[PDB]
């Protein structure tokens, strides 16, 4: 194995295979994070190349723990090793301390898992940006972590293409009376800004957290609040 | 503990008892044996139940991959050789004395005895356990060249009950396997089938 | 659109763009191979084809083949590079071997899959080691849920598919299991699709066919006679 | 031009450079000659020195009792072939109590040399070497190159302007295995000779001879042990 | 101690006592000896009580990072082995003999695994100090096929006797019922015995005890 | 860029050639050996008046019977002369005699090419090594390719050449070791730039029947009297 | 046995919405005085104490590796730690030492930081775990304290009975001990305050 | 520049220094196999590049067991550490199992040898090809071929060096599934004659060697009578 650094600063001072993984993130498939008063809902869009995919093969959005939850946005094969180290972290945590791992915890590992493949020898940064929510002392979380590996703690956020436009219908849609139902209905419709195509509930992946824990939502109920909608 | 294993023209018979005491007390009255290492070879096993499940399960695994690579079935002697390196490479630490017997298409239906310290040898008849120092004079007054399939059960149940009448270690019911080029046929002698 | 910088097309790393060129190339590397194969799945089997060449009459055709066994209920085709191909094979033997000796029953088609698809997304990561030029479909039962359709690329990705193709005429073949889709003998309707993607009426020594069933649950391989059975069934009806 | 740096680069021809250049090191050491009859090997090596007031660098070694060398190349590298060499053969004697026979020797040394020139980062061994020993089955005269492969030879030659040894051992082949020791160690001074330049001559102190034999251990004759040998030459 | 477990016609019966000692004095009246291990299986630990809770937290954690992988229930059968491949790793020093059992897609399945790695299945289990005296109570009263009810009474009175019979075991009796639709978890499910009531008055009024320094730290 | 270990298209390392381009700038070092002894002579560049003279030091004590002398780049000498002196130590101490000068000159120059990519690069130091053993005076030179010689008379460091045709004329195999360090002195004084005035040179003997021996101040005066 | 080389005596004991932990003052080397003042009960939080009792040597040690890991806690985490989770940690802390065992037997007493719920557990050698409602003892002496305990325990104590139950058990249990004694100091931790106590006990 | 490493792919799907190793196979002389109804027969023209190299010098027949044998080309070197990780391979298979390693075991096992050298940029990979020939009296005669890239196949008659072409149509001419070794053993020295060209390599000697039921098993070089009358044979044909 190569023992040097592959990232290192430019004359000007900016750290360039970082703003590449940037780049390579804010090329991947829209998702959309909100913080209500009794929960938090994670949406993503799922649109596939053919009809011959098995649509329910593989999750997008998955847990964690009881009451912890993950949406990505960049590059599938590396979402999935942060994944099981999320997990294998929280599970050494829950062993030593006979007790579940809060989410600004979790955050805090993974963040660092993310940023010690920045300054090591022979390999390069994660393209994948990663939403956690969870729910802890009886109120919820949201929090974003980017490829250089700082995190920030959100009320709403975009992330993927067109996220600028994203970012501005949760800034002008948005306060902090909802309930979760109508944070379901305003992530539906920013997934449905910038969409293509008809989308259906074979098309598009929820997620909620609240007090019972964190649940993917099944289609039969996905489809019910798109006919609401 | 005893296990027997006899050898006709075509297969193997195996037989066992189905006692696993502690000391005076009956831990387990119903314990069975007999275990398959791949389609058409078994093991008899005696000793320290631990190591000897422990051996069981590691040979399974190698023999398995072994055959997968070869894309053929695997033969007598091969299990009986993974057996004995393992028994002799930890043979300070393991105590477990096992028959091997089984049916190959290339040699037939063979029988290996691989005992405490590693050894390995084919055998016509083979007998092993604690129990089995009482019936030596039996089977050797009793075997003989050219016993059919039926004469071989019957032989190894009667050798298996006289063990089990004299012996403090062995008892309950008697597990009978016979393996040959059809398949591996088994059966249960209860408490009025087996012989007086 | 398709800047460069620095060392970025030598080894595995971002371009100005975020892409990884020479996990592109690795992509290429599977057509120099010039083979398709099909894999279908029915409401109760599941049926792999491939395309068998002997470019020279010297050659021993039993051991030229692309339909492996990893284990008795899973069956394998592997398309790309041939060393590659083989090292994949000797690899995912060993860890479905080693995941019932530890959990005590047999590997899932997806799990196995899963395996397969983290192995190959280190090499997209460490700059020593290239990518293998090759792509794994895998086909089995599961007793829950039925037939089973994998598919693994070398960049670490995996999904599972109602029908695919892999090879030189992958993109073709698409659109035809496309229109078709839009099953008992599934056989049928692969021996076809490979037939108009390649323009060739097969002769029963040109093709290789596995199956697996539900009632028939091993992985087994089809000799010539029924293989040409079936081509006389196609040429009927 | 980019393919010359690294011995783990192949050219688009087919070869490695870096071995090429390896072998371009030895042909810049003085001459030596190897040869035998039915009963004795012979190796007969040109010294030189630096300056008039600096001694003749050596040029044979002693391996085992039955087993010598002679060097053309890098010095150090030699050192390092020939303290593996006496290991090797101290190993056999240990181990079976008999002594290490020749060819199996040379597979020995070949196995250590080649893997250099796999690896990254590494170097060949710029050193050729002439082995004459004697076991069972006879004399043995085998010839080493830094790429890995040797040759067993009825006689040879290493060395700069090694060419018209070549050709007039070439010449008179037949007559060495019927050869006494004398006739052989005049023969190999011939051959030597063929390469000095017309303006000098063969002395006692640019001269060194080794010899092995079926009843006699390698030995070495140097300086004025080495003047019945020149005696009646010509 | 005194551990037992059964099987019925649709799950499994385990149940266990409350008493720990520290050598010839009771030092908790009220332990617990039924751990989880996942939704669907369960265990009951005899010997030393650390081996045994660190043994079961470990495998626990080990089963719910496999069935978040897979996205299965688990089976039985990879707790067994887990817990035998690791015990027979350290050579018997870890002094834990475990009762486990569980309902899959496969059904009722109850283990039994000692301190060197052995391991056998079968119908009806005990473990402990009073291992023998449930024993008895098992080979005279079972039947295969019970209902619910009945083996409850069963576990009930094999636990009572390896309690009535046994100077290391006493207090209450819990039990555990796993069912393919349920799973009861009865805390406690008897209580054999009582507290006498005390007779005389001895509250130390105040004002009986000296007292040489005093401070006071107004948080 | 290329490696630490790559050949040149004529079949030499080009640190080496480096190396041995780098002895050439160092002071000039003179040995000679006679049937009587043997004398090693070297420089000294001297900087600055405020400089201490005596804390600079080229000729160093292997053991009691083998002196060194060595030029090229200073600081790297120490490891070797730290390695030889080890050496001897451990011979003592195992067979309970006193080394060979070639058997030390054998032990230090088989650390000239262990390095790789422990040493980097090569030394760049050239050393004469002046004994005396069973068989009597010996003086040896070796280089950082690894190579090592007997020589008669050696001159070594920046004005190699014009000393060495000079050691040409002079040497011959009878001279008393008297004569040896007059000629040594005679041929430091024409390659040198400054005067030699008994504090910029040094100076060191070797005799059987007494061990390794540094001139004074007194000595060096009375010598170069003569001169 | 090395648990009594040294001695000790402590206890922790339960009242309604108060808590109250004990220990002796003595350390010696087997039947040797050497001094008076010593101790054994650590604060770990506003209204969370830990006492130990064994072998001196692993008294101090054990004390401050688990201060050690608390303040990297309590800076990572930003709040107080909860008494559940400290039994968990000293429980992994003992169990690390597993056949090299700290010869220590600790006993902890506090007050939720949230709600104020009494809590007092104790653990063994190699650190398992036992939670009780009504008292808990560890030492020399502890047959002496349990006599003394089950028949003068009552449940809803207020903060001076307790103390009263508290001074009179551990006085009468260590004046049956012979390596345990000369000096009693009691802390009685309430939602609001703390009281620290000394109490007047034989010194022979 | 593409083609410096081992661990670049090329623009269009290469790996150009396992290409640049090949043609270092393409370079060598001639070596051929053929299998038969009841043996494998392998045949080499081994050059001579002076008078003074001894008769059986730079052997490149190899025995690497008891019922194996083994024909290289290319560089030697390589080839020489091939043979002692093909003889390391059996031995420790004997050492396991208990019984003589399978002929397509030692040949898989040796192709994923080689192909572990053509992954990464800190080593190169082999310039060298082979032939593995063995017969058993369950599994028949059997004949593989390995590639410096990797690749392991059976054949019926192969042919590697650099005359492969020329060889491989006159062995198609055969048809040696109904004959023994004793015509093979003729039918392979003559190819040799025909495809050799003596106006550039001059000079050439013949090298035979055959594993069968005659040998009960064993892999031999051919008795010597055999060969001079093969030659005889060879050169009246080629008259």
């Amino acid at each position: 194995g190569y023992s040097f650094s592959l990232t290192t600063f430019s004359p000007s001072g900016k750290l360039v295979q970082i703003e590449y993984a940037l780049a390579a993130v804010a090329g991947g498939a829209p998702s959309v994070g909100i913080k209500a008063a009794n929960g938090v809902v994670l949406a993503t869009e799922k649109k596939q190349k053919s009809i011959l995919y098995d649509e329910r093969s593989v999750h997008k959005v998955e847990p964690i723990t009881k009451h912890i939850g993950l949406v990505y946005s960049g590059m599938g094969p590396d979402y999935r090793v942060l994944v099981h180290r999320a997990r294998k972290l929280a599970q050494q945590y829950y062993l030593v301390y006979q007790e579940p791992i809060p989410t600004a915890q979790l955050v805090q590992r993974v963040a660092s898992v993310m940023q010690e493949y920045t300054q090591s020898g022979g390999v390069r940064p994660f393209g994948v940006s990663l939403l956690i929510c969870g729910w802890n002392e009886g109120r919820p979380y949201l929090f974003q972590s980017d490829p250089s590996g700082a995190y920030f703690a959100w009320k709403a956020t975009a992330m993927g293409k067109n996220y600028v436009n994203g970012k501005t219908f949760l800034e002008k849609r948005y306060n902090e009376d909802l309930e979760l139902e109508d944070a379901i209905h305003t992530a539906i419709l920013t997934l449905k800004e910038s969409f293509e195509g008809q989308m259906t509930e074979d098309n598009i992946e929820v997620g909620i957290c609240n007090e019972a824990g964190f649940r993917r939502l099944t289609p039969t109920e996905v489809k019910d609040y798109l006919a609401a909608i | 503990t005893t296990i027997m294993a006899v050898q006709f023209d075509g297969g193997v018979v195996l037989g066992a008892d189905s006692r696993t005491t502690t000391g005076s007390y009956i831990a387990n009255r119903v314990t069975d044996k007999l275990t398959p290492i791949h389609d058409r070879i078994f093991c008899c096993r005696s000793g320290s139940a631990a190591d000897t499940q422990a051996v069981a399960d590691a040979v399974t695994y190698q023999l398995g991959f072994h055959s997968i690579e070869l894309n053929e079935p695997p033969l007598v002697h091969t299990a009986a050789s993974l057996f004995k390196e393992m028994c002799y490479r930890y043979r300070e630490d393991l105590m477990a004395g096992i028959i091997i017997a089984g049916w190959d298409p290339q040699e037939g239906g063979q029988g290996y005895s691989v005992p405490m310290g590693g050894m390995m040898v084919r055998q016509s008849f083979a007998i092993g356990g604690s129990g089995s120092s009482y019936i030596y004079g039996y089977v050797d007054a009793t075997y003989r060249e050219g016993m059919t399939k039926e004469e071989c059960l019957q032989f190894t149940a009667n050798a298996l009950a006289l063990a089990m009448e004299r012996d403090g270690s062995s008892g309950g019911v008697i597990r009978l396997a016979a393996i040959a080029e059809s398949g591996v046929e088994r059966q249960v002698l209860l408490g009025d089938q087996i012989p007086k | 659109r398709g800047s460069s910088a620095g060392f970025d097309r030598h080894i595995t790393i971002f371009s100005p763009e975020g892409r990884l060129y020479q996990v592109e190339y690795a992509f290429k590397a599977i057509n120099q191979g010039g083979l398709t194969s099909v894999a279908v799945r029915g409401k109760d089997c599941a049926v792999i084809v491939t395309q068998k060449k002997v470019p020279d009459k010297l050659l021993d055709s039993s051991t030229v083949t692309h339909l492996f066994k990893i284990t008795e209920n899973i069956g394998c085709v592997m398309t790309g590079m041939t060393a590659d191909s083989r090292s994949q094979v000797q690899r995912a033997r060993y860890e479905a071997a080693n995941w019932k000796y530890k959990y005590g029953y047999e590997i899932p088609v997806d799990m196995l899959c899963k395996r397969i698809a983290d192995i190959s997304q280190v090499y997209t990561q460490n700059a020593e080691m290239r990518p293998l030029g090759c792509c794994m479909i895998l086909i089995g039962i599961d007793e829950e849920q039925g037939p089973q359709v994998y598919k693994c690329d070398p960049a670490g990705y995996y999904c599972g598919f109602k029908a695919t193709a892999a090879g030189v005429k992958q993109t073709e073949s698409t659109s035809f299991l496309e229109k078709k889709v839009k099953f008992e003998q599934t056989v049928e309707t692969a021996i076809t699709c490979l037939s108009t993607v390649l323009s060739i009426d097969f002769k029963p020594s040109e093709i290789e066919v596995g199956v697996v069933t539900v009632e028939n649950p091993k992985f087994r391989i089809l000799t010539e006679a029924e293989i040409d059975a079936h081509l006389v069934a196609l040429a009927e009806r | 031009n980019q393919y010359d740096n690294d011995v783990t680069v192949w050219s688009p021809q087919g070869r490695i450079h870096q071995i090429e250049y390896a072998m371009e090191a030895v042909k810049q050491g003085s001459a030596t000659v190897g040869l035998k009859s039915k009963t004795h090997a012979v190796l007969v090596a040109l010294k030189r020195a630096q300056s008039e007031l600096a001694a003749h660098q050596k040029k044979i070694l002693h391996v085992d009792n039955h087993i010598g060398i002679s060097i053309a190349g890098l010095t150090a590298d030699a050192r390092l072939l020939c303290n593996f060499m006496r290991q090797e053969c101290l190993d056999s004697r240990f181990v079976f109590d008999r002594p290490l026979p020749v060819s199996r020797l040379v597979s020995l040394i070949g196995s250590k040399t080649q893997i250099p020139t796999q690896r990254y980062g590494r170097r060949p061994y710029g050193v050729g070497l002439l082995i004459a020993g004697y076991d069972d089955m006879g004399p043995h005269i085998f010839q080493t190159c830094p790429s890995a492969n040797y040759f067993d030879c009825r006689a040879m030659s290493i060395g700069a302007r090694s060419q018209s040894a070549r050709t007039y051992l070439e010449r008179h082949m037949s007559e060495f295995m019927e050869c006494n020791l004398n006739e052989l160690v005049k023969h190999g001074l011939r051959a030597l000779r063929e390469t000095l330049p017309a303006e000098q001559d063969l002395t006692t102190k640019n001269v060194s001879i080794g010899i092995v034999g079926k009843d006699l251990e390698f030995t070495i004759y140097d300086d004025d042990d080495v003047s019945p040998f020149l005696e009646g030459l010509e | 101690t005194t551990i037992a477990g059964v099987v019925y016609k649709d799950g499994i019966v385990l149940g266990a006592d409350t008493r720990a000692t520290e050598g010839m004095v009771v030092a908790d009246k009220n332990c617990s000896k039924i751990h989880f291990i996942s939704p669907n299986i369960y265990c009951c630990g005899a010997g030393t009580a650390a081996d045994t809770d660190m043994t079961t937290q470990l495998i626990s954690s080990n089963l719910e990072l496999h069935s978040l992988s897979t996205g299965r229930l688990p089976r039985v059968v990879t707790a067994n082995r887990m817990l035998k491949q690791m015990l027979f790793r350290y050579q018997g020093y870890i002094g834990a003999a475990l009762v486990l059992g569980g309902v899959d897609v496969t059904g009722p399945h109850l283990y039994s695994i000692y301190p060197h790695g052995s391991t056998d299945k079968l119908p009806y289990v005990t473990m402990g100090s009073g291992s023998l005296a449930a024993m008895a109570v098992f080979e005279d009263k079972f039947r295969p096929d019970m209902e619910e009810e009945e083996a409850k009474n069963l576990v009930s009175e094999a636990i009572a006797a390896g309690i009535f019979n046994d100077l290391g075991s006493g207090s209450n009796i819990d039990l555990c019922v796993i069912s393919k639709n349920k799973l009861d978890f009865l805390r406690p499910y008897t209580v054999p015995n009582k507290k006498g009531t005390r007779l005389g008055r001895y509250r130390c009024e105040k004002g009986t005890t000296a007292v040489l320094t005093e401070k006071i730290t107004p948080l | 860029d290329r490696g630490v270990n790559t050949f040149s298209p004529e079949g030499r390392l080009f640190q080496v050639e480096y190396a041995i381009e780098a002895i050439k700038l160092g002071s000039t070092a003179i040995g000679i050996q006679t049937s009587e002894g043997v004398c090693l002579a070297v420089e000294k560049r001297i900087t600055s008046p405020l400089m201490e003279p005596s804390s600079i030091e080229k000729i160093v004590e292997i053991d009691a019977h083998i002196g060194c002398a060595m030029s090229g780049l200073i600081a790297d000498a120490k490891t070797l002369i730290d390695k030889a002196r080890v050496e001897t130590q451990n011979h003592w101490f195992t067979y309970n005699e006193t080394m060979t000068v070639e058997s030390v000159t054998q032990a230090v120059s088989n650390l000239a090419l262990q390095f790789g990519e422990a040493m980097s690069r090569p030394f760049g130091v050239a050393l004469l090594f002046g004994g005396v053993d069973e068989k009597g005076p010996q003086l040896f030179h070796m280089d950082p390719s690894g190579t090592f010689v007997q020589c008669d008379a050696r001159a070594i460091g920046s004005a190699s050449e014009g000393a060495q045709s000079s050691l040409q004329e002079v040497y011959h195999k009878s001279m008393t070791l008297k004569e040896a360090i007059k000629s040594s002195l005679i041929i430091l004084k024409q390659v040198m730039e400054e005067k030699l005035n008994a504090t910029n040179i040094e100076l060191a003997t070797v005799q059987p029947g007494q061990n390794f021996h540094m001139f004074t101040k007194e000595e060096l005066e009375e010598v170069i009297k003569d001169i | 046995s090395i648990m009594s080389y040294n001695g000790g005596a402590v206890m922790a004991m339960k009242g309604k919405n108060c808590v109250a932990i004990a220990a002796d003052r003595r350390f010696g080397i087997q039947a040797q005085m050497v001094t008076t003042d010593f101790q054994k009960i650590f604060p770990m939080g506003d209204r969370l104490y830990i006492g130990l009792a064994g072998l001196a040597t692993d008294v101090q040690t054990v004390a401050q590796r688990l201060k050690f890991r608390l303040n990297l806690y309590e800076l990572k985490e930003g709040r107080q730690i909860k008494p559940y989770t400290l039994m968990s940690m000293v429980a992994n802390l003992l169990y690390e030492k597993r056949f090299g065992p700290y010869y220590t037997e600790p006993v902890i007493a506090g007050l939720d930081p949230k709600t104020f719920k009494p809590f007092i557990c104790s653990l063994d050698l190699i650190g398992c775990p036992m939670v009780t409602d009504d008292f808990v003892v560890s030492g020399t002496c502890a047959e002496q304290m349990y006599g003394m305990c089950e028949s003068l325990w009552e449940p809803n104590m207020d903060p001076d009975h307790l103390f009263e139950t508290i001074s009179q058990a551990m006085l009468n249990a260590v004046d049956r001990d012979a390596v345990s004694g000369m000096g009693v100091i009691v802390h009685i931790i309430e939602k609001d305050k703390i009281t620290t106590r000394t109490l007047k006990a034989r010194m022979d | 520049g593409y083609d410096l490493s081992a661990s670049t792919f090329s623009p269009d799907g290469r790996v150009f220094q396992v290409e640049y190793a090949m043609k270092a196979v393409e370079n060598s002389s001639t070596a051929i196999g053929i299998r038969c109804k009841d043996g494998v027969v392998f045949g080499v023209e081994k050059l001579v590049l002076s008078k003074l190299y001894e008769e059986g010098s730079n052997k490149r027949l190899f025995n690497v067991d008891r019922h194996v044998g083994m024909a290289v080309a290319g560089l030697l070197a390589d080839a020489r550490s091939l043979a002692d990780i093909a003889r390391e391979e059996a031995s420790n298979f004997r050492s396991n199992f208990g019984y003589n390693i399978p002929l397509k075991h030692l040949a898989d096992r040796v192709a994923m040898y080689v192909h572990a050298y053509t992954l990464y940029s800190a080593v190169r990979p082999f310039g060298c090809s082979f032939m593995l020939g063995s017969y058993s009296v369950n599994d028949g005669a059997q004949l593989y071929m390995i590639d410096p890239s990797g690749v392991s196949y059976g054949y019926w008659g192969c042919a590697i060096g650099k005359a492969r072409q020329a060889a491989k149509t006159e062995i198609e001419k055969l048809q040696m599934k109904e004959m023994t070794c004793r015509d093979i053993v003729k039918e392979v020295a003559k190819i040799i004659y025909i495809v050799h060209d003596e106006v550039k390599d001059k000079a050439f000697e013949l090298e035979l060697s055959w594993v069968g039921e005659l040998t009960n098993g064993r892999h031999e070089i051919v008795p010597k009578d055999i060969r001079e009358e093969a030659e005889k044979y060879a050169k009246e044909s080629l008259k």
